[PDB]
């Protein structure tokens, strides 16, 4: 494909980077998109703890998950030395460090391959800048209209590496 | 090799083994990766 | 419990990794930079 | 093996290139506030 | 001479002379001082060396090549990447 | 209400009688001659 | 062709300090041993005990490099100088600017407070030098003449008291009450940046690209064409026991012997981890007081210290 | 405090201490004792055996109480 | 797409301006942007773009190679010198006279 | 059985105070009716999501009247340059139908 | 001197210092080595350390060559240093800015876009970092869990589809 | 943990962060059953993601 321009949106704070794809593979990627979300909710891939999910705002979300830790079983007491711990955290580089090619691997357990290595060479870009070049060859574009899919997937594959298949 | 690798599975174990039987040095990369002195 | 997860402690032998004692002279690569690069892109 | 990409050094030591005797010093702060008096 | 003629022709003068001179001129330094607050001279002959001058060897070896700007106008492959790719397709 | 060129004048002047009592501001009555 | 030159144990290379993170210009010595004071083109000023080798303290004055710094010996006072046009005081007890000597129009070079007369005398690349009260902010001569940037100056108390070198490749020796040129020197042909005063010698050597150069008090009596170190030198030190240090632009540091001059080393530094070769380089030096011990700020971000060699004898050595 | 642990550092069980004085459970610092030849007291090496058995006193209310003194212990009182 | 006059005058552009202010060059001709003047030329008509037919060894590599990196394209252009247009339609008829 | 309090985070207040100092900074050539409506536009989007923690959050508080009072001395300095003294809030909070500027107001209040 | 003349005057500072050194120095091309020509290849290495882009001309005399990377280096370091303290004060919110907001923001990207170029060759010079085995076990445990949901992987979308 | 990571001065009390905008008596509490708690949950998570693929 073409190569996309990047540029830094600035909040005082931290910046954060804002790309630039082609309008003719903007369109398409769009496409692509709503199709693959709309599958994957009518399968029932992403089971539901992936969560910034279409039925609750986040504040719903909140409320959900404090009366979650309440109707648990025995929760509260400390009786004979229990100990709750609540943890958490982020995954500290996860666009960063999707890997391209074993990421086409685990995309052709779900798609057909012809979508698959669509999404895979389509995250291969030369990134401009006025002067600079180079292939973004390791990490993901998160700016391309399907980089919520594939993080959303890579998710779930770490869920399971933390959780580990049994619970 | 399978150090940090907590519960080795049937399927993984095989592919280890046939990877570790069957791979040995290419050529391509390797000429990818004189200077007179 | 425990049964089935994937990666053994792979913390193991990480002993801290000296690098943040080391001085390096050249920016683009001392580990200030390093780490304010870390800190301030999203 | 391999070395991450953060854990690499390129560049070779200070007690690589200066020797066994050589008592090198890195100082990043300073032993004192501003207010206490050297003199 | 080039030698250790006379040691004590060298040796500085006496410190009783630096502390007169120095008392003259504080005190000379002061009315300066406070008088202001209430075709240059002839060029010294150039004691100088003669050049060796420049042969065509350096002539050359200090020759510039000119500004030719990209801007102004007015691979290696690792090899374990094989070690991945045929362990996934086993 | 509406339902090179200058700022809000047209807001300077709708709100006039009220930013220029000269009770606030303070200071001249420096009226147009004209 | 000479009597027998004397012999001076060797240098060795044995503590490294690197705190910096710009070129360090300059460099100088407590008037009691205890501690040594860097100024840097990182714009900090950075006082580090000489014994530890540890970062006493830091201080954020200039607005760009500082040039020079010098310490007091009548005074808890530190006086800096830097390319922002400008020059400061600071009390070493409360660690604070004090009073700062407006007037030059360029970056100030390098300057030196006059062991007796309270005044400072600053060369600038503005063509001119300056005579300051220490305390008033007074500034009684524009000693002036030299047709480009005053590369350096020193004063003393004996006259003359004042010598400036400068990149006219001219010598200048003043008069310091009524601030006029008493004598001129022209021997070299590349700009002059190093001048040093013998202690006990009514002397004086002037450092250029071509070699070093003699001179006899209080006239200009050339003395002793001292050749050798063919690199820019920038700093000259001599010590008590006639040993004369020329440091130079690249790295290349040469001593020799002041009497007979006579190269007897060279040292060859080598650079930090991650400084390329080419940002070598030698800025200033300075024995300290009891001179056991030099010090040598380099131009990469270093601070490098040598002692005398204690294994030296005539036949680990010889003398040639 | 009086009763609390070294390595789990919550309300030990049986005193099993090491010889200084500063005290444990062998039952608490059994597993780090075992996979670690070293203690969480001090980072040296150390023996498993010489850590001896002792025994408080239960006293009235089952408060540790001296056994010869019978006086209370707290967060503070020298043992 | 591309017509051999439009071309011409990218190459002169181009030799006369440097390659680094592409909006004055594609200012010049009609129906053409900066940004696809900039694509073609490193695409197709710079120089160091080397035109033959693939070597054996060459073939060799490039199979390796989209064996070895799955459809990385632009990753693997550069280490058989030609662009991802060439690499990509003559693996595929590689593959085709294969199947 | 138990209670949950809630109370607005710190990078997100954060974040608030970082929209705030944008429009100012950025915003000079804009006339009020912009400056405004970015106001607005951020208030909603702070309270309109969190509703319940604001009000639990002091702190929070003392920010929003800070800032408010702030962007009202941007569009006051904006007229003449003499600052004036008192000023009727009136044509600041008057809905935009009446030719005010209706900026939302979170600060009145003790 | 002020914020303003800051920089213009640190590099009035620079390039009179390069005059001075080399163009004392290296010459015995002692007419003028064309020294105006010496900075243009000076401003020209900048520019191409700002853009990441291998500045090497080759006809250099190496030690002319010498000096201008002593002090290319000076600068861009200060460059650098400069941004990490513009960039903390903005944080700090000590002060506004309509200038140093988008000077600070053109620095602090060509910083990040230098480091980035590094790390995508440093990958591809230093191998997948993640091994096979990892790779391997992700791969199968992914695979475990999916029939285990019996998921049916979803098809390349028809052309003539419903919706 | 413990074994993995001894720490023989308990520095595991400064190390641990706790919220700084509440009162006191709202902050978490600082009991070293707790405090080694913490840690030793959080570094059993972590010890579960290869540090190549991402991390915590």
């Amino acid at each position: 494909f073409k190569e996309v321009g990047i540029e830094f949106m600035d909040l005082y704070s931290h910046l954060v980077p804002v790309y630039d794809v082609e309008p003719l593979e903007k369109i398409t990627d769009a496409y692509l998109d709503q199709y693959l979300w709309y599958e994957a909710d009518k399968r029932r891939l992403f089971p539901p703890w992936i969560k910034p999910a279409d039925t609750e705002p986040p504040p719903l979300l909140v409320y959900k998950w404090c009366q979650g830790i309440n109707n648990l079983q025995d929760v509260w007491e400390t009786s004979e030395g229990e100990c709750n711990v609540m943890l958490e955290s982020r995954f500290e580089k996860m666009y960063e460090k999707i890997d391209l090619t074993l990421l086409n691997r685990l995309l052709r357990l779900i798609v057909d391959h012809n979508i698959a290595d669509y999404m895979t060479a389509k995250n291969n870009v030369v990134i401009n800048y006025k002067d600079m070049n180079h292939t973004n060859s390791y990490g993901i574009i998160r700016g391309l209209q399907f980089a919520s899919f594939i993080v959303q997937y890579y998710g779930l594959v770490m869920d399971l590496l933390v959780l580990g298949l049994h619970r | 090799p399978s150090y940090y690798l907590k519960n080795t599975n049937a399927e993984t174990r095989e592919t280890l083994q046939e990877l570790y039987k069957e791979f040995k040095g290419d050529e391509i990369l390797a000429a990818t990766m004189e200077k007179k002195k | 419990w425990d049964d089935d997860v994937v990666f053994k402690n792979c913390a193991k032998g990480v002993d801290d990794q000296k690098k943040d004692k080391r001085f390096v002279n050249d920016t683009l690569r001392s580990e200030f930079h390093k780490k304010f690069m870390e800190k301030y892109i999203k | 093996e391999v070395v991450l990409h953060e854990d690499k050094k390129y560049y070779p030591t200070a007690e690589e290139v200066y020797g066994p005797e050589v008592e090198t010093i890195v100082q990043e702060e300073d032993t004192q506030p501003l207010t206490e008096p050297i003199i | 001479e080039v030698m250790n003629a006379d040691d004590p022709d060298l040796q500085r003068p006496d410190e009783e002379a630096i502390k007169e001179i120095t008392e003259k001129t504080r005190v000379a330094l002061e009315k300066s001082v406070s008088q202001k607050v209430a075709p240059p001279s002839p060029p010294a002959p150039v004691m100088h060396s003669p050049s060796r001058k420049m042969t065509v060897k350096e002539q050359q070896e200090w020759k510039i090549p000119p500004c030719i700007s990209n801007w102004k106008n007015a691979v290696h492959i690792n090899e374990n990447f094989a070690k991945l790719a045929e362990a996934l397709y086993i | 209400w509406e339902k090179n060129q200058i700022p809000n004048r047209r807001f300077t002047l709708w709100w006039s009688p009220t930013i220029n009592r000269a009770n606030v501001y303070v200071g001249f009555q420096v009226q147009l001659d004209l | 062709t000479m009597p027998k030159p004397q012999w001076h144990p060797p240098w060795k290379l044995y503590r490294v300090i690197s705190g910096h993170l710009g070129w360090v210009r300059c460099i100088a010595v407590e008037p009691g041993n205890q501690w040594f004071v860097t100024g840097s083109a990182d714009r900090t000023i950075k006082i580090w005990d000489l014994a530890s080798g540890k970062l006493k303290l830091s201080l954020t004055g200039h607005i760009s490099t500082v040039r020079g710094v010098i310490v007091s010996t009548r005074s808890p006072y530190l006086f800096s100088c830097g390319e922002d046009k400008q020059v400061k005081c600071w009390d070493l007890e409360y660690n604070k600017v004090i009073r700062h000597y407006h007037g030059h129009l360029s970056a100030v070079y390098g300057l030196d407070l006059h062991p007796t007369i309270d005044v400072l005398v600053t060369c600038s690349r503005d063509s001119t030098a300056r005579i300051w009260d220490v305390r008033t902010k007074a500034s009684v001569h524009t000693l002036s003449g030299h047709t480009n940037a005053v590369a350096t100056v020193r004063c003393q108390a004996a006259e003359p008291q004042i010598i400036t070198g400068s990149h006219d490749t001219t010598i200048r020796l003043w008069d310091l009450v009524a601030g006029k040129t008493r004598v001129t020197l022209t021997n070299h042909k590349k700009s002059v940046r190093a001048v040093v005063l013998h202690p006990r010698h009514y002397t004086f050597a002037s450092g250029s690209p071509d070699n070093i150069k003699q001179w006899k008090f209080p006239d200009g009596s050339f003395i002793q064409n001292l050749s050798g170190h063919n690199a820019i030198i920038n700093t000259l030190t001599v010590n008590s026991d006639g040993v004369l240090v020329s440091g130079a632009d690249n790295g290349t540091m040469h001593l020799w012997d002041w009497r007979t001059g006579y190269n007897f080393q060279r040292v060859h530094a080598a650079v930090q981890p991650g400084s390329l070769d080419s940002e070598s380089g030698i800025f200033a030096c300075a024995f300290d007081q009891s001179e056991s011990r030099l010090l040598t700020a380099e131009a990469d971000k270093t601070i490098k210290v040598y002692r005398e060699d204690d294994t030296a004898t005539e036949e680990t050595h010889p003398v040639s | 405090p009086f009763d609390h642990c070294s390595l789990s550092l919550q309300p030990f069980v049986y005193p099993v201490c090491t010889p200084d004085g500063i005290v444990f459970d062998l039952l608490n610092i059994v597993p780090w004792l075992k996979k670690y030849g070293t203690n969480p007291s001090n980072g040296e090496k150390l023996d498993g055996r010489s850590l001896i058995k002792l025994n408080f006193s239960k006293n009235s209310e089952g408060k540790y109480h001296c056994p010869v003194l019978f006086t209370v212990f707290t967060n503070n009182t020298h043992i | 797409v591309w017509r051999n006059t439009e071309d011409e005058i990218l190459k002169a552009a181009v030799m006369k301006y440097g390659k680094n202010q592409w909006s004055r060059i594609a200012s010049l001709l009609h129906r053409k942007s900066a940004k696809q003047c900039k694509a073609r030329w490193y695409e197709w008509l710079d120089p160091s773009i080397k035109k033959t037919e693939w070597s054996r060894e060459e073939e060799e590599k490039l199979l390796h190679l989209a064996k070895l990196m799955p459809t990385q394209w632009r990753t693997i252009a550069p280490i058989i010198g030609r662009t991802a247009a060439q690499c990509l339609e003559h693996y595929e008829f590689l593959l085709d006279k294969a199947a | 059985t138990a209670q949950c309090f809630l109370r607005v985070d710190d990078e997100s207040m954060q974040r608030f105070h970082n929209r705030v100092r944008q429009i100012l900074m950025a915003s000079g050539s804009t006339t009020f009716t912009k400056i405004v409506n970015k106001w607005n536009t951020a208030l909603i989007g702070l309270m309109t999501y969190f509703r319940e923690a604001v009000v639990n959050t002091q702190e929070l508080l003392d920010l929003l009247v800070k800032c408010e009072n702030k962007i009202q001395t941007r569009i006051k300095i904006g007229l003449n340059s003499k600052m004036p003294s008192r000023f009727p809030p009136v044509v600041f909070y008057t809905p935009k139908e009446l030719g005010g500027l209706g900026m939302l107001s979170m600060g009145h209040v003790l | 001197v002020t914020k303003q003349r800051v920089e213009s005057h640190f590099d009035l500072e620079l390039r009179a210092a390069v005059m001075h050194d080399i163009l004392d120095m290296m010459p015995e091309g002692i007419k003028q080595n064309k020294a105006r020509t010496i900075l243009q290849h000076l401003s020209e290495a900048w520019r191409c350390w700002k853009a990441n882009i291998p500045w090497k001309v080759p006809g250099l005399p190496t030690p002319i060559e010498n000096m201008i990377l002593r002090y290319v280096k000076a600068k861009a370091d200060w460059w650098t240093n400069t941004a990490h303290y513009n960039r903390e004060r903005i944080r700090r919110g000590a002060t506004v800015d309509k200038t140093v907001c988008k000077k600070n923001l053109g620095r602090l990207t060509r910083l990040y876009l230098k480091a980035e170029q590094e790390r995508q060759h440093n990958y591809l010079k230093d191998g997948p970092y993640i091994t096979a085995e990892e790779a391997v076990a992700v791969y199968t445990t992914t695979v475990h869990w999916l029939e285990s949901r019996r998921f049916s992987p979803i098809p390349f979308p028809p052309l003539s589809y419903k919706h | 943990y413990l074994t993995e990571h001894p720490d023989p001065n308990n520095e595991n009390i400064v190390g641990y962060n706790n919220k700084k905008c509440w009162p006191r008596d709202a902050r978490m509490r600082l009991m070293k059953h707790d405090v080694n708690l913490g840690r030793a949950v959080f570094w059993d998570i972590k010890n579960r993601l290869p540090r190549s693929v991402t991390t915590v």
